[PDB]
């Protein structure tokens, strides 16, 4: 196949040079799962019980008993397909490119077929991370002109039916007012009988500056930092707590804990990049290709994430 | 059937596939393996 | 439908043992005994919790959502793929979660089946209407 | 009628003994008479504008924009076909001529003829007739009682 | 899955799951009750308790304008431990049940701010003040609202002496027809909680 | 100039991924398919992301530069500066891309006609914007559009 | 290949395992059966009805 | 069962066998069996029809 | 099945056959239609007869 096909070659060549996604570091190694499944959806049924009214009392007569109700959830995980076009150079004309620092034409914005796949492969990787954490896919700083997805295609920012907390714009510089807000969430919180896990927290680079100022006059060893490991250990009975800074985030803290049963990623196994077959050919030295990626499937239990978000205004 | 071995030879565009999904999947084995948190 | 827990996004939380029963899935009734009359009848429309009132039209007479005068019973359960309907006849007692008109229901109240086969203050109110959806209101009733 | 496909089953086997009017379905979706050297766009769907002219519609900014059905000085292009699980509609631009089955208006359907001039309305729905030139190739066929279909050239504006 | 229909083994199983959490429940308030507002209680028979009813025990207030106040709170609880009466059963270990806000306060560092100890720190040294040194245990539980409750851990004063069936039991009783659906009977037993007079300390801290 | 060569001394920090293909120097259309239609000829001025006119007369070939209304021809999605040529959609294709706006008045939702100067101006119609004006640089306004021929 | 006939393995009559009993003589007892399964193709069947009018 | 041949002799013609034979010779002629005719068939009558024949 | 679409074999193979019965009306009719009427015929060279014209 190599021999027939160069770009497959130069793909399979430059396909060490290209990052991890950073999101790898948000879960845990079991918390992670693949699928075998381009595009599509995929269904999991859980029961539940319960008490309709309360409990009968056995006394003389009686067959007129309180009833115990059942009912069966169903959660459908949405896979999407998206596709991505880019030009290159044809690979017969690199040699009436090949400068003496480097190929390509300047002038025009013209690569050759491996630098192009990395470039679009980076961008569609850190376009697929910012999808993971936020839930919304935009190439505009403004949040607005969203891709229309599909229903049951959340991410870790805007998972319905989890614990979310706002700080006033007026303490938004206040971390007395900060750390009540995420105490107040901390305590909603419901972990239930899978609280023996580490947890995991990512902040914006604001809140990681203010996480270093001395507790509070303010205690001269302790941080921040500390009284929230402490309050977090204090829930999840002293386990780990990781902290993470992501300069996706904008004025929000997301706290989660690091455990499969209550939260998992089972992602399609296409869902990082991957070239298509088809190459665009003409006359010409300019040709183009189509890398291919997989969107969707996070799962979370009910009330097991704290979002705080701290208004500017 | 990954890219990391050398004398895996593909022999159509679903083996490339098929070894380039491999490929991420040992990466990420090893990129949680080799951290350290 | 009369599950509308299908179309769900992700999976809920069973730590919590309250507040866990009023819900459009919850078919049957509160308090239920062995020497209870059910009727299987064919259905037209969505008489799901609501009372229902018999047509006579050939095809064998159907129940269909109803009050008044011509109300026969009331729906507790519905199989869908044969569109048929569990139905508790008027001379029985039933206690469960009914349909009502709106949130206006209190406790206390004395209720009436209107022409859609909910219930309307003028088959006591045990309790207060509690919202499910936008226009769905549920109130727990002692029918005798 | 709401969908490409018939939402409820069937209780018979095709025969499949004939090979002539079996192209009638409702389901036929694309052109009759289609060239490998035309455009194509997908964009997201609002309603069911399926064999109907589809106009671009804006929201507030926070999503992208769509297609739905419509026609007049609006009229962005005709939709082919619709892929339900994404709400995907197909749509082929009115720069692109077409050949094609597309939905025709309830109203005087029987005096459309081959020859007679036709146009899209407010709701994407071809009437006899401006500014798109649209050709009839055949007669209204009935597929229910509110559902008609006429085989329609359009080959662009006026 | 269309009808909410289950085989009886996981049927049962919900169902034993969901009585001993009802069970746990009552034996923690003293009350009997599906609604988070605490509304439409089951009217229980006299002499029937829990460690939050039991009558003759020491209450204390917070209050309202208090409900942050972590000094103010320990005061209240200082207060309540001096009235504490364990006669002469005071060398015994002591337990401690907070509400999970309760239990993020109590984290926090001892108070400008101190170091190298904690409100729990504090909280154990004082109760041990009066157990004589004793060993204090602390739990956290989700059903208490606002509430701490201090009892020791001594059978000579607090003894739970419950029914040998009180945890779910079937009933043979299974109700038969001829369609496809059959039912079934769960029975448990509740009461049997005793505790002298003066000896469980409860604070509760208002909101409003 | 499509692209300005200037030599640099320090490194451009480029980490983010958005607000990125806002530019002059971005060529082409936001979404293009393989059954487009381009055309490359001999331009006069400097047409480049503008609506283009052929202008017909030692005799030579017809060359196009910037202009529209009736005389309007095609856009102009890519230019070569060495060999002197443009590379125009005609306007019998429709085309999205980022075009040359005359001011910042023109806002979503509003039609779009090209003017003399090959500019798109606020209202035969042309284009539909899809975006508000942005300013490049200067008086350069960047507006996205749909372009589906005239009216 | 035209017309065949699908019936459930339970289509006919079967005595159902509940029984009614009371302190009287009188008992009860059930019969269950399935119906449906036929399939035919589209005009494989002559249907000739002469009108009694 | 729907979509098959149906066809009905007249109320004035229902004493009339050639009436009923020319109805169901026209249902034979539109009878569709396509690569399967080679096979036996079965016809069902009443008993005023077997009498008539 | 909601798209209508087909592996190439089994998609070639119906339109081999929708050919071949093409085909064999072409053959036996002399003209070339796919509607029952008969009409919008395509208009062949001289010289092209069937069976029947």
């Amino acid at each position: 196949l190599f021999d027939e096909n160069y770009y497959a070659k130069a793909v399979a060549n430059i396909i060490g040079e290209v990052k991890d996604p950073i999101m790898y570091k948000w879960f845990s190694p079991d918390q992670i799962e693949d699928v075998d499944l381009q595009m599509g959806y995929q269904k999991t049924v859980k029961w539940d019980a319960f008490l309709n009214a309360n409990p009968t009392t056995i006394a003389n007569e009686v067959n007129t008993i309180s009833t115990i109700g059942f009912s069966s959830e169903v959660v459908r995980l949405n896979y999407l397909k998206l596709q991505y076009k880019f030009r290159h150079l044809k690979q017969t004309s690199e040699k009436f490119y090949t400068s003496d620092s480097y190929i390509g034409d300047i002038n025009n914005n013209l690569l050759p077929f491996a630098q192009a796949y990395k470039l679009a492969s980076s961008e569609i990787i850190k376009l697929i991370n910012h999808f993971v954490l936020t839930g919304t896919v935009s190439i505009q700083k403004d949040g607005k002109n969203q891709k229309r997805l599909l229903p049951n295609m959340y991410g870790l920012l805007n998972m319905p039916e989890q614990i979310k907390e706002e700080v006033a714009s007026g303490d938004k510089d206040k971390m007395d007012k900060i750390f009540e807000k995420i105490e107040a969430g901390l305590s909603k919180l419901e972990l239930g009988d899978e609280f023996s896990t580490p947890m995991m927290v990512i902040v914006d680079p604001a809140t990681s500056l203010k996480l270093v100022k001395p507790y509070a006059a303010a205690s001269s060893c302790e941080k921040w930092e500390d009284v929230l490991i402490q309050t977090i250990k204090a829930i999840n009975n002293r386990e780990d707590v990781y902290i993470e800074t992501s300069n996706l985030l904008k004025h929000k803290i997301l706290i989660y804990p690091l455990n499969s049963e209550l939260i998992k990623f089972k992602p399609s196994k296409y869902m990082l990049p991957t070239p298509n077959e088809q190459v665009d050919k003409d006359s010409t030295d300019v040709a183009h290709s189509y890398i291919d990626f997989v969107l969707g499937g996070l799962l979370a239990t009910r009330k097991t994430i704290l979002q705080v978000n701290i208004k500017q205004s | 059937a990954s890219l990391l071995d050398s004398n895996f030879v593909p022999i159509n565009f679903t083996e490339f596939v098929q070894a380039i999904s491999n490929t991420y999947k040992q990466r990420r084995i090893q990129f949680y393996e080799n951290l350290k948190r | 439908m009369k599950n509308p827990q299908h179309d769900a996004s992700l999976l809920s939380n069973s730590n919590e043992f309250r507040d866990k029963n009023v819900e459009f899935f919850a078919s049957g009734g509160t308090r239920t005994s062995k020497f209870d009359k059910l009727e299987n009848h064919p259905f037209l429309g969505y008489p799901y919790k609501r009372g229902v009132k018999r047509v006579i039209q050939h095809y064998e007479p159907h129940v269909e959502a109803g009050g008044g005068e011509d109300l026969y019973g009331i729906c507790i359960d519905i199989d869908e793929f044969s569109k048929t309907a569990t139905i508790v006849p008027i001379t029985n007692n039933f206690e469960g979660y009914l349909v009502a008109k709106d949130s206006t229901v209190k406790v206390k109240d004395k209720l009436i089946f209107n022409k859609d086969g909910a219930l309307e203050k003028v088959a006591t109110a045990l309790t207060d209407a509690k919202q499910i959806s936008n226009e769905v209101y549920l109130v727990k009733v002692a029918v005798f | 009628a709401l969908m490409k496909n018939p939402q409820q089953d069937s209780g018979l086997l095709s025969n499949s003994i004939d090979f002539r009017d079996q192209n009638l379905i409702f389901s036929n979706s694309g052109g009759v008479c289609t060239s490998s050297k035309d455009k194509i766009e997908n964009y997201p769907a609002k309603g069911y504008p399926y064999k109907r002219g589809v106009k671009l519609s804006f929201g507030d900014g926070t999503t992208e924009l769509e297609v739905e059905a419509g026609g007049g000085d609006d009229l962005y292009g005709v939709c082919s076909d619709i892929d339900e699980f994404s709400g995907m509609a197909t749509v082929i631009p009115i720069t692109n001529n077409f050949t094609g089955y597309l939905t025709l208006k309830k109203d005087g359907q029987n005096g459309v003829n081959p020859g007679d001039k036709l146009n899209f309305n407010q709701h994407g729905e071809l009437e006899k007739v401006k500014s798109v030139n649209a050709i009839a190739l055949s007669k209204a066929h009935k597929l229910t009682e509110d559902l008609f279909i006429v085989l329609a050239s359009v080959f662009g504006n006026r």
